[PDB]
């Protein structure tokens, strides 16, 4: 379960691979980040940031991240969308991420357009594989058939690594986005 | 509804007949009733069924077709993909034939054997052009058995 | 005769070092002497953890993970 | 019918109670999985033959190449009866 | 979800007749213990609605759970609720208050309040007896002090020594749009009232 992730500059590609796909559809992935604000200073930073993001888990688990900062909550309310929003926290967008996780061979492949409500962000292909091994004698061949289709150009954060992990990693990846 | 329970059903027959030679039935060429299975492991062929009858469309675009009928067309299953091979590596033979005389038209040379039941409607020892079945002949008499086909030729 | 068989199985070795391109070499190298002394593609589709086996002059499982040496008695060299 | 060797493994979720009550639960909707370790070659392993019919809303196969998913029994037989004759070739092959 | 409470005094004096009675005409019984807690915000100036029930409250069922455990402060399942005040001026038809049932799942729990710079605020154990009738259902009430902030150890403190039993009819609507659903709320939990008022006393109740 060695997972894989690559930001482009390259917008709507998967659309014209989808029908040069050449193996199983399943899935349809997708999630959503969301901005967040407290409508006061007052909740400043540290202990009370006016940072917070809920991410919808269209896997499975449904289990929003409730962050203030570094703190992980897995929660499935949604309910708790209502809560906060009495008397607290500003919206501004939600930029959120549709796309479509597809079995192919010994590896699964999975996309995900970042189509944001602004137009468009970037395209964030995902990558799965079981490198039960070594994951250094198993990237490498990862990386040998993104040339198959082929692949170029690109921002690329791929860390080594069962999908839960993404979630830990989606505010790791939301920085990417802050500016 | 129903409808398309008949239409859904003989898939779900298919599909456990799919398991030999994977035919994927990948939907990138067309969802029309005719149906598009492809196949493993590797422009692309692809072996397709729908009359109920045995037929061949390669195809990207639409390229060469052609149609044959063994059996009933009707029960699988397995088995009979099996015996759909042997005729069917030999017809991408022909077509590699086919690809020579596009570009002499044409040898009357043929086989070329491979395996391997002689039941194929596709036939055998396909000659110029036009396909000569008649594999079982003996090769200084697969001339004249050619030769019959050249008669045939006539017409 | 057997040593051209149990070659074969140093061939099978050879195969895992192809599974290392995808020490215990040694201890199998010993093993080749112990024995002395007396498809495929799919299980890697099952690889696709795994397991396979190779006939003649005995069943010899070529599980693979590392590797398991398994053999047919029932003895599974390391 | 054709005298080959195999091994049934029944799990029953009855196997395990201590009074009627549990008994009582042990009836559900669940899914029984049942291993069939049939026996064929005496040197190629066994081909395992999970078997999971749900009560509502079941003969998985999986040998030497790769698993499989049916649902007639007869294409379960068919299926071995690929190896059967494949497997008779590949000893022909040699 | 619009929840439709009732409230109805049960004196201790005659309240085990009362458990027959609903035995032998209602669902269940089946147990209730649960601990809950309230996270004060603490923030100025307004506004601030600050009012006394929006203070947070976060529930958990602990029955089930051992007395001896004292790390069942975040091991145990917890949950959340707003309820808000109950519609203005409503009597005779039961008072309605809108709820919200959060929950949530991880290591970090109680500690959320805090990041959200909510502190420790009043809390009490209950116990009693819930009561099924298809969607409706009726929960009786005692309101318990823990033996120890936190704590899980019997016996747990009475507010006095002949506390009333405060039965708690209720219904869940979905959503407050739905006056069908309305309707078929009021309808059930007219029957309730029907089906008990023979031997208590249930009232609307401002909230």
């Amino acid at each position: 379960p060695v997972h894989g992730v690559i930001y482009y500059s390259s917008p709507s590609m998967a659309t014209f691979l989808s029908p040069a796909q050449d193996n199983l559809v399943r899935t349809y992935f997708a999630q959503h980040l969301k901005k967040w604000v407290v409508q006061y200073k007052l909740y400043r930073n540290a202990v009370t940031p006016k940072t917070l993001e809920f991410l919808k888990q269209n896997i499975n688990p449904s289990m929003l991240a409730c962050v203030d900062e570094a703190t992980m909550i897995d929660a499935e309310p949604e309910l708790e969308d209502i809560i906060v929003r009495t008397k607290l926290w500003n919206f501004r967008q939600s930029f959120t991420i549709e796309g479509s996780i597809y079995e192919v061979g010994s590896f699964k492949v999975a996309i995900a357009n970042v189509l944001q409500k602004s137009v468009w962000k970037g395209i964030l292909f995902h990558v799965t594989y079981d490198g039960t091994e070594s994951v250094d004698l198993a990237r490498p061949i990862i990386q040998e058939f993104f040339l198959k289709c082929f692949l170029q150009n690109n921002k690329s954060v791929t860390p080594v690594y069962l999908d839960s992990k993404l979630l830990l990693q989606l505010f790791k990846q939301r920085i990417d986005t802050v500016s | 509804i129903l409808n398309r329970l008949y239409f859904f059903c003989i898939q779900t027959q298919l599909l456990e007949v799919a398991q030999c030679a994977e035919l994927h039935a990948v939907q990138g060429y067309y969802s029309f009733p005719y149906l598009t299975f492809s196949k493993g492991k590797w422009w692309v062929l692809a072996y397709n069924v729908e009359s109920n009858s045995w037929s061949v469309r390669l195809l990207n675009a639409a390229g060469q077709t052609l149609y044959t009928q063994d059996v009933h067309t009707t029960k699988g299953t397995l088995s009979i993909e099996s015996f759909s091979r042997l005729s069917y590596l030999l017809e991408v033979q022909i077509l590699l034939f086919n690809v020579q005389t596009a570009c002499a038209a044409p040898e009357m040379h043929l086989i070329k054997m491979n395996k391997t039941a002689d039941l194929t409607a596709i036939l055998k020892r396909i000659l110029a052009i036009s396909r000569k079945k008649x594999x079982x002949x003996x090769x200084x008499x697969x001339x004249x058995x050619x030769x019959x086909x050249x008669x045939x030729x006539x017409x | 005769m057997s040593l051209e068989e149990q070659r074969t199985r140093d061939e099978l070795k050879h195969k895992l070092l192809d599974l290392n391109q995808l020490t215990i070499c040694p201890s199998l190298l010993k093993l080749l002497h112990p024995e002395t002394g007396t498809v495929n593609s799919f299980y890697t589709h099952l690889k696709s953890s795994n397991d396979t086996e190779n006939n003649e002059t005995k069943s010899i499982n070529g599980k693979s993970a590392k590797e398991p040496h398994h053999s047919e008695h029932d003895n599974d060299n390391f | 019918q054709r005298d080959i060797s195999f091994k049934f493994m029944p799990n029953y979720p009855w196997e395990k109670a201590k009074d009627f009550l549990e008994l009582e639960n042990s009836l559900s909707i669940n899914r029984l999985s049942i291993s069939w370790r049939i026996m064929v070659s005496n040197f190629e392993p066994a081909i395992f033959i999970q078997h999971t019919p749900t009560l509502h809303g079941v003969w998985r196969c999986k040998d030497q190449y790769s698993s499989n998913q049916f649902s007639s029994l007869k294409n379960v037989c068919q299926y071995i009866e690929h190896h059967i004759n494949s497997l008779s070739r590949r000893s022909k092959k040699t | 979800m619009q929840e439709l409470y009732l409230l109805g005094v049960v004196p201790s004096r005659r309240f085990e007749a009362v458990v027959n009675s609903l035995s032998k005409t209602l669902d269940g019984p089946k147990t209730i213990l649960e601990f809950w807690v309230v996270y004060r915000p603490k923030d100025v100036p307004p506004n601030l609605p600050r009012q006394p029930d929006s203070w947070l409250r976060l529930c958990s069922n602990i029955e089930s759970h051992d007395e001896t455990d004292t790390e069942w402060s975040k091991n145990t399942q917890w949950s959340m609720y707003l309820e808000g005040n109950s519609e203005p001026k409503r009597e005779d038809k039961c008072g309605i208050r809108p709820v919200n049932r959060a929950k949530l799942t991880n290591g970090s729990v109680t500690e959320f309040v805090e990041k959200m710079g909510y502190e420790f605020s009043h809390e009490y154990i209950i116990q009693g007896l819930e009561y099924f009738f298809f969607d409706t259902t009726v929960r009786i009430y005692q309101t318990l002090i823990p033996s120890q902030q936190r704590s899980i150890k019997p016996p747990f403190h009475p507010m006095n020594e002949e506390q009333p039993w405060i039965l708690h009819v209720y219904t869940h609507v979905a959503d407050a749009s739905n006056q069908v659903a309305m309707a078929k709320a009021e309808a059930n939990l007219t029957k309730v009232k029907t089906l008990l008022s023979a031997f208590c006393d249930l009232k609307n109740v401002r909230l």
